[PDB]
């Protein structure tokens, strides 16, 4: 999902 | 809470060859996967730092990413194929060990698979 997470959830 | 050092990608004392299934896995089955939308969460090393994820090398201990792959592929650091395709099929299981079922990147994971499995099966 997003960039700023890697896209892992939470 | 520190990323542990990446996983090697090139050693001089591992002796070296080229072989026509290695020249496929990186310019066949590496480069479909790398270039595909999906791509940009498997590119490089989990950076667990800077994505606070501070479980994740807890969970995960064999890491693995594309970015080695694709490093280790350029570094003639496999001797056999399926040394590589053993990196790849780590990369997707990590993926589904810390990750919940329903998430995103689960799915975005599975894509890259099927793609994978049906390049692996026209291997020279």
């Amino acid at each position: 999902a997003r960039k700023s997470t890697g896209g892992k959830a939470p | 809470s520190m990323n542990p050092p990446p996983p090697e990608t090139s050693n001089p004392n591992k002796p070296k060859r080229q072989t026509n299934q290695l020249q496929y896995l990186l310019r066949v089955v590496l480069k479909t996967l790398w270039k595909h939308q999906f791509a940009w969460p498997f590119q490089q090393p989990v950076d667990a730092v800077k994505l606070n994820l501070p479980d994740y090398y807890k969970i995960i201990k064999t890491p693995m990413d594309m970015g080695t792959i694709k490093k280790r592929l350029e570094n003639n650091y496999y001797w056999n194929a399926q040394e590589c395709i053993q990196d790849f099929n780590t990369m997707f299981t990590n993926c589904y060990i810390y990750n919940k079922p329903g998430d995103d990147i689960v799915l975005m994971a599975e894509a890259l698979e099927k793609l994978f499995l049906q390049k692996i099966n026209e291997l020279p």
